[PDB]
């Protein structure tokens, strides 16, 4: 016993009846970037000296 | 990154400019003797009727 449809039986028209997901996508003409690497580029200022 | 590939490349732009002042010279009418035939006739065996 699993209270769970792990497999049914479904009539042609019930095929399509499991979408009831929001999926959200984003455009191809964008562009998406990783920028954690870019969070340790820097550089020291050195003191003044003789 | 994650986009459509687009090649950035750096034209002329000296050639682009002779070329758009070239275009000023076009003429968008011609000038002829007579105009072109618009109507022509097909004859049949009789010698009454086209």
């Amino acid at each position: 016993f699993i209270n769970k449809r792990i497999v049914e039986r479904v009539r042609v028209g019930q095929i399509l009846a499991v979408l009831n997901r929001r999926f959200v996508a984003y455009k191809g003409k964008m562009r998406i970037m990783d920028i954690t690497q870019s969070l340790k580029m820097g550089t020291k200022l050195a003191a003044p000296t003789v | 990154t994650a986009t459509r590939e687009v090649d950035f490349t750096v034209p002329d732009v000296q050639k682009i400019l002779d070329d758009i002042k070239a275009l000023a010279a076009e003429q968008v009418y011609k000038i002829v003797k007579v105009p072109s035939i618009s109507f022509r006739h097909i004859v049949m065996q009789s010698r009454d009727r086209v």
